[PDB]
């Protein structure tokens, strides 16, 4: 939820867990909320489906073993943390998200194909 | 290649004698890849069960049948007379198929 | 020593029918004028073709039980009648014609309603003789379709364009392309294709050609449900295409009048300059080629025998002559001087002009869809089509063949025999040596 | 519905060759469809001669060579006709001779299998005497 | 879309299932025409991720799984299921033992969190 | 949601936890109740998941349990009392136990994170 | 209005007809 | 539906008179109805179709 | 809505057996609501007596034995009854007994739990000297 | 029943009061919903004398 907007990225960091979308419990507008509800239903589907391919099932913050490229961003890690927010951040790197999705899930399956061997 | 044999040769029964008809095979047969069928005389081989204990439509329910690796059967609940005659075991599984020897059936 | 292990995403399907949804092009409504199917609702819009070449796949193939045309046909007819609603209804002029009588028309005089309930207004239209029945000089007449249903005009911005559909799958499931040449719609194919969305299918509706469709990739296809059977309408595919130029050259007038409050009925008034009859010409040299061409496929199928084409019997003037849409006006062609010929093959070689009769009392649907007046035309109209098809019908040393005949499906099974709706099943448990929860 | 009909009865002398005929009712297609041809003996139980699948043409070991088996679909005046040639008939061949069709239309039916499939549609016979 | 390698046997396809992975997807007659259709395949999703979760796996592609291979559902040796024998093809010869095999795993599985709640003590 | 042994003390039902699974007037009723089931799968799911327990039946928690929701034992717990009793009488404190149960994942994951520096 | 003469009655009323000028009675 | 055991009475509020008892019967009593008289139908037009 | 009557004010000799009646109108049927016994001391505080609750019926320790609880529910002429008879009435025994109807229908109320219960609507109270 | 905000703090958003759709969904949502509101009513067509 876009709350912490302005912060940022280290210091929201530990604010986008703080609250972490918890505790929620035919006439013109019938149609409405069933096409808003269907909508909404499939679009949180589709983010965990790209969230499950890349091994991170349930986790909100999920490590990876994915080597950060230099041509995503040469950026280091305070100039990435400690001056700029998320919105700032994702429009920087706004044309490495379909690599970085392939890389992710390539990298996943290497995992899972090399954790099934090792048990044989 | 595998041989299907069926238990029973010849069998003797009358109406509402209900008859198990046995038959196993020289191989296991995981698939259920049997169907079994009846020859009345003078007729053609009519088609019962197909993949194990499946029937077909226009065969009535009384005919049942079961799957068990090697052991496949056919039972006929409240036989009747025109359910006498002679019955075949085939198997599919492997080329080519085979039929089993027969079983009679007769008042 | 071996273990079970759940694999998800396996390549495993079932045959199965679904609801597909509709994918025009970025057109909309034709750059937004309401087209009758209803194609900007057609939401997805079709970006990029995702395809793949199932690799040794055979899949069977039985174009006579695909769930594909008849969901075509019902999704068809819906739109067709869903754009009847918003437009004028017609029940006012189910009203006793004092037409004059002794060229088609004829001119009508009849009390029509006008804005007020209380007074009436007399009218005088020309109505065409294939849309006026005899009551039974001035006799009485009445419209074809009184004693059948109540007619409804066309709304003046719905067009009667045909665009491309597409119709393409939901998640879970897929479409299987047959991609083999010479495919008779029904048989094992061998390089089947797993594609999202079909190729445009324009709903083009006609009786004893098909126009605009797809055509054939090596060579004329005949496809029949049952070539025994002489009830089963045989739809013959073509390599290449005869091109046909059907035009109405006469400046015709509407005059609208107000038969009640914001309704307005739009009328042929009379004809600026000379009456001439409407035509569709077909060239001889490339018409008689290609029905030669088709008379040695028909001699494949039918033993050898001489191949007579033969007009059709009669009867409706939509059942046995060859019905289209030009500009929104509704021809209905002789195809005689087409289809005359015995093979085993007329030596003619230039245009072939066929006379056609319009209409505009439309029963497109023999009773499935409304019926519909289509109000005229105020210039003269030219279309330039491309017929890609016959449809044939058998009658039981020699074997004859009346055009026409058929359902409104088989207009579309020539479009729609190559792809079958599969449902995909991504859950597979094989043995594997892992061992471990 | 779905019927088969055989070539009458033949009584032939020893060294000839008989065509047997089958002609389907009902069969849209041998595409979509697969003649099985088996022989019954007298007494014994039922053999399996060979088959047309997919419009290919295939016996078995015992009768390779010594069989031929043809089939053509639908035509304006026929069914789907299908053809068993013995060649080089001996006493041993005194049996009655059946022709099956069986729906290969959809993967899951459980009629077929690879190529080898049940039974489902039963010919009257032809009973061959030499 | 899960249908690219399948003429292909399974130990050759099996490479290729996870290459797709399915990597990237990033009142009118046709309104009820897709709302229908997005409720059916998501409800089909649901239903197989459920019935995927239930054995432990919950977001694996391959899933392995401590459920021995009993004979009667296969005789056929690794080899023989994998080097001459398509996904199609081996679910329709396991087309019978499928619930029996949902089952067992399903029993498995709660086993194994049996085992594990009671080591935890 | 498995009915059959509610009326079970909490210890015999706990083990009873099994396989959970193996335009017209009804137009609508089947669509709208569809997308609310869907919905109500995906929020109890979506709790699960927040706390660490996504595709887990029975999922343990390093949550200490406070006695000011009840301070009564293991064996009165779950030896004369059912679920319905149970939930009725901590009803009170479930939305606290929801936060803890997500403050408590959080704390795992970021000292996880923490421990591969 | 009705012209009448489970007991039913013989009503008698002239109504509309498929051609909205004419009229038919009806009994 | 018919009762198991016996009949039962359902009301709503047996004080208020207002509400209708509903009796339920164990034992269904049955009925036999019949229109005896040859009717004849005649469809008349009275528009398009 | 729901209103309670009861007998009225009694005066008895001790060792005498003296009936209240609690006559509820506005309770469907007793099946859903549960009858509560209460006495109030003069001056002091308010005691439990005993209850009917899904037709059954039971007493504080100290009153078993010495007291019944009864109850019928809906009829045509009457509504719900509920009677509290005190045996071997002793001069310990002069309260105002009260008569409370608690639902009993949905059991995430609050109201209620395990048979022991809050009490919704009371009585007008007798007063009973002895 | 609440109003459940919250404030974006270091957050500026360029808002554009003219290209909104918001307004133009509410002007569709009114005409529909007065559409709606006068189909099960009185037709008054014998009024145009
Ligand atoms: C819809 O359908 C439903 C069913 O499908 C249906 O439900 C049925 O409703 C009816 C009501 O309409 C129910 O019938 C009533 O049930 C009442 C409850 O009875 C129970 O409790 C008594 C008392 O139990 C205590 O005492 C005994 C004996 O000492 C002990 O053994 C008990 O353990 C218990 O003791 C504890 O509690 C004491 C305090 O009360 C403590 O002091 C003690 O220490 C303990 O802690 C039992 O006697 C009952 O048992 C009966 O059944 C068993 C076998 O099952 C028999 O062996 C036994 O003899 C009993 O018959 C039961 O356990 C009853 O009170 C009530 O009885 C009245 O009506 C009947 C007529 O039916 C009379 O004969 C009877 O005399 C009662 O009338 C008195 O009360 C009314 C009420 O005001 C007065 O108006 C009347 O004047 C009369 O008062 C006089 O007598 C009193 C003593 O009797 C006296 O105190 C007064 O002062 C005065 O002198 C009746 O039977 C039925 O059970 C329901 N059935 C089911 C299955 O639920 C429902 O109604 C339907 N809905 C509609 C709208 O129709
Ligand atoms: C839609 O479109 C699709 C495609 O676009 C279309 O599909 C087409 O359908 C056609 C049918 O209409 C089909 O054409 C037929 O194909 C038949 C199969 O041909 C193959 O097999 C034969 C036989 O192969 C045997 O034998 C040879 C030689 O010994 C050997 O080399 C083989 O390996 C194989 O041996 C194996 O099997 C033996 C058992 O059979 C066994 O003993 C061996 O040991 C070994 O295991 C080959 O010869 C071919 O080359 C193909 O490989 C084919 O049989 C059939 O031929 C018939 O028709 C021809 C005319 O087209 C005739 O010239 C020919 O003689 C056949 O006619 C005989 O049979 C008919 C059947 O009733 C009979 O009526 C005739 O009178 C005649 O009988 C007489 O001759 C035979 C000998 O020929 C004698 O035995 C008899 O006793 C009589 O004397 C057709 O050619 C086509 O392939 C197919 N195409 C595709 C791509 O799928 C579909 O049909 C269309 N849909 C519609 C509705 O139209
Ligand atoms: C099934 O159907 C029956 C019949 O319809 C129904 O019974 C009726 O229940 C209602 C309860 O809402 C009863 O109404 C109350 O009755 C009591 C006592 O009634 C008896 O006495 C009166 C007077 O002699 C008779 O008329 C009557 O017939 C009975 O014999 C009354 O005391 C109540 O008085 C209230 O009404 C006043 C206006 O008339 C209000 O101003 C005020 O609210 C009164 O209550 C106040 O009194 C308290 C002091 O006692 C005071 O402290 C409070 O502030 C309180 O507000 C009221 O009239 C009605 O009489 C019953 N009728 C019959 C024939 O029995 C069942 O309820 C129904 N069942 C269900 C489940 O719905
Ligand atoms: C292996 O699995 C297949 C899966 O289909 C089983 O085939 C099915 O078998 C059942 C049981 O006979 C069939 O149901 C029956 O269908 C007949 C049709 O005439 C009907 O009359 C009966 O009342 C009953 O419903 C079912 O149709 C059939 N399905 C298919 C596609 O064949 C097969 O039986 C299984 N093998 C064993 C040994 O159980
Ligand atoms: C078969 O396809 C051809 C072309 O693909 C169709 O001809 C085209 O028809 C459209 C409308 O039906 C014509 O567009 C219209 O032109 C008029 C006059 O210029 C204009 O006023 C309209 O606003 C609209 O733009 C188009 O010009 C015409 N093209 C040609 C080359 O003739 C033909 O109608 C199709 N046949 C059938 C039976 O649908
Ligand atoms: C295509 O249409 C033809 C003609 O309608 C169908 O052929 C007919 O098939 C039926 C079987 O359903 C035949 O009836 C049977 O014929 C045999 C032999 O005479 C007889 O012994 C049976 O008692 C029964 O009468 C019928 O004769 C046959 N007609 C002709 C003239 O061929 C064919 O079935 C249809 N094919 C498809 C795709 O369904
Ligand atoms: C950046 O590095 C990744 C590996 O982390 C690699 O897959 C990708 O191709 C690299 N980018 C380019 C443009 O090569
Ligand atoms: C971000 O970069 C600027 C560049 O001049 C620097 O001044 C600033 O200190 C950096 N942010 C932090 C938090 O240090
Ligand atoms: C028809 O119209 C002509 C003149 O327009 C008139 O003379 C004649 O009477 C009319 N006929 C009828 C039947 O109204
Ligand atoms: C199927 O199509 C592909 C390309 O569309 C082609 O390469 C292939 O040759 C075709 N199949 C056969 C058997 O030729
Ligand atoms: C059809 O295909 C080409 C034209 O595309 C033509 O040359 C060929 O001869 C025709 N095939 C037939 C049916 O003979
Ligand atoms: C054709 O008819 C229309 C109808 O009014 C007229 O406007 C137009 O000028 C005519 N065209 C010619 C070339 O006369
Ligand atoms: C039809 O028109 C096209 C182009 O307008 C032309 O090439 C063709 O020859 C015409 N055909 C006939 C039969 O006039
Ligand atoms: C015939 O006209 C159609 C109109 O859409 C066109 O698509 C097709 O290409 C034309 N035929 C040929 C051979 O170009
Ligand atoms: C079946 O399994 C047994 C092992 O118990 C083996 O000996 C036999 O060869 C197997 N048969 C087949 C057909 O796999
Ligand atoms: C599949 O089995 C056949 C016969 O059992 C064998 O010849 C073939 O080699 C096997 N497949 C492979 C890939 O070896
Ligand atoms: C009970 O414990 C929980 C966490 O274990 C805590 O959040 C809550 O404040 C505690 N309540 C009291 C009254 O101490
Ligand atoms: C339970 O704990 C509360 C305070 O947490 C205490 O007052 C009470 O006595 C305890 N009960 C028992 C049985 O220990
Ligand atoms: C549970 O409590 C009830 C009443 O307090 C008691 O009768 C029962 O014995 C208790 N359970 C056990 C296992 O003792
Ligand atoms: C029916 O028509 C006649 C004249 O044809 C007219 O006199 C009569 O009034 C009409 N019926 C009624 C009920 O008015
Ligand atoms: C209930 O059972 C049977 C009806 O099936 C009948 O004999 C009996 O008397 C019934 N009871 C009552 C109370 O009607
Ligand atoms: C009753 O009358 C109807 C009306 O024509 C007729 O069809 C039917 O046969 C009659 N039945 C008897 C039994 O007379």
């Amino acid at each position: 939820f876009l709350g912490a907007a302005g912060s940022t990225m280290g210091a929201a960091s530990i604010t986008l867990t703080v609250q972490a979308r918890q505790l929620l419990s035919l006439t013109v507008w019938g149609i409405k909320q069933l096409q808003a509800r269907v909508l909404a239903v499939e679009r949180y589907l589709q983010d965990q489906k790209f969230l499950g391919l890349w091994g991170c099932s349930g986790k909100i913050i999920c490590c990876t073993a994915v080597p950060w490229n230099s041509s995503w961003s040469n950026k280091t890690f305070e100039e990435i943390w400690n001056n700029m927010t998320w919105i700032e951040w994702e429009r920087e790197i706004s044309n490495y998200t379909s690599q970085i999705y392939d890389i992710l899930t390539i990298s996943q399956t290497q995992q899972e194909k090399n954790e099934k061997d090792l048990l044989e | 290649d595998i041989q299907m044999t069926q238990s029973p040769s010849t069998l003797s029964a009358s109406t509402g004698d209900t008859v198990r008809i046995s038959c196993r095979a020289s191989q296991s047969i995981t698939g259920n890849w049997v169907a079994w069928y009846q020859q009345r005389p003078g007729k053609a081989p009519r088609l019962l069960i197909y993949r194990g204990a499946a029937l077909l439509g226009g065969v009535p329910s009384r005919f049942r049948g079961s799957a068990a690796g090697t052991d496949f059967t056919l039972t006929i609940g409240n036989l009747q007379a025109e359910d006498f005659g002679t019955f075949y075991c085939q198997q599919y599984d492997t080329y080519p198929g085979t039929f089993g020897q027969g079983t009679k059936v007769e008042v | 020593n071996l273990w079970v292990t759940v694999y998800y995403g396996v390549p495993v399907w079932r045959d199965a029918d679904t609801t597909l949804f509709c994918a025009s092009d970025a057109k909309a409504h034709e750059t937004e004028v309401h087209n009758v199917w209803a194609t900007h609702a057609c939401v997805p819009t079709d970006p990029n073709p995702q395809e793949m070449h199932l690799k040794n796949v055979t899949e069977n193939f039985n174009m006579w039980k695909n769930n594909m045309v008849e969901q075509m046909q019902e999704d068809v007819i819906s739109l067709w009648d869903q754009s009847l609603k918003p437009c004028v209804k017609l029940t006012p002029l189910c009203v006793t014609l004092n037409c004059t009588s002794a060229d088609d028309v004829r001119n009508c005089s009849f009390n029509m309603t006008t804005e007020l309930r209380d007074k009436q207004q007399k009218v005088y239209a020309l109505f065409y003789k294939l849309d006026i029945v005899p009551i039974d000089n001035f006799s009485e007449y009445r419209l074809i379709n009184c004693n059948t249903s109540v007619i409804k005009q066309a709304c003046p911005k719905v067009s009667f364009d045909p665009i491309p559909i597409h119709y393409c799958t939901p998640a879970g499931y897929a479409i299987l392309r047959c991609n083999d040449k010479k495919f008779n719609g029904t048989g094992p194919c061998k390089n089947v294709s797993s594609v999202q969305c079909t190729h445009g299918i324009k709903p083009v509706v006609s009786t004893q050609l098909l126009l605009n469709g797809s055509l054939a990739e090596e060579g004329i296809i005949i496809r029949s449900e049952n070539l025994t059977n002489n009830a089963k309408t045989i739809i013959v595919h073509f390599n290449e295409s005869v091109k046909i130029n059907c035009t109405r050259p006469s400046n015709n007038t509407r005059t609208g009048i107000h038969i009640g409050p914001g309704q307005v009925f739009y009328k042929t008034g009379d004809i600026i300059g000379d009456i001439r009859k409407a035509y569709c010409n077909i060239s001889g040299a490339q018409w008689h080629k290609v029905l030669g061409r088709v008379a040695n496929k028909l001699k494949e199928h039918f033993n050898n025998k001489t191949i007579v084409f033969k007009p059709s019997s009669g009867g409706d003037p939509e059942i046995t002559m060859h019905h289209f849409n030009c500009r929104g006006e509704f021809f209905y062609c002789n195809t005689t001087k087409l289809f005359n010929s015995t093979w085993g093959e007329t030596r003619d070689n230039g245009t072939i002009t066929i006379p056609c009769r319009i209409k505009q009392i439309i029963n497109m649907w023999q009773g499935v869809g409304q019926a519909m007046y289509a109000p005229p035309i105020k210039g003269v109209i030219k279309c330039l089509s491309n017929i890609t098809g016959i449809l044939l019908t058998r009658d039981g040393n020699n074997e004859t063949f009346r055009p026409g005949g058929g359902n409104i499906k088989d207009n579309w099974r020539n479009e729609l025999y190559k792809y079958k709706v599969v449902q995909i099943e991504p859950l597979g448990i094989a043995p594997t040596k892992c061992k471990r929860r | 519905q779905i019927h088969l009909v055989q070539s009458g009865t033949e009584v032939k002398k020893p060294g000839s060759s008989v065509t047997v005929s089958c002609k389907a009712y009902g069969v849209n297609t041998f595409g979509l469809y697969a003649v099985n041809w088996v022989r019954q003996a007298p007494g014994q139980s039922l053999e399996y001669i060979g088959q047309i699948w997919r419009w290919k043409s295939s016996a078995s070991h015992h009768f390779r060579g010594r069989v031929l088996i043809s089939a053509v679909d639908l035509t304006g005046s026929s069914p789907p006709i299908s053809s068993l040639e013995i060649k080089n008939l001996t006493s041993d061949d005194t049996a009655v001779y059946f022709c099956t069709t069986t729906s290969t239309y959809d993967r899951w039916s459980g009629l077929h299998h690879d190529g080898v499939m049940a039974f489902s549609s039963w010919g009257q016979g032809t009973l061959i005497s030499v």
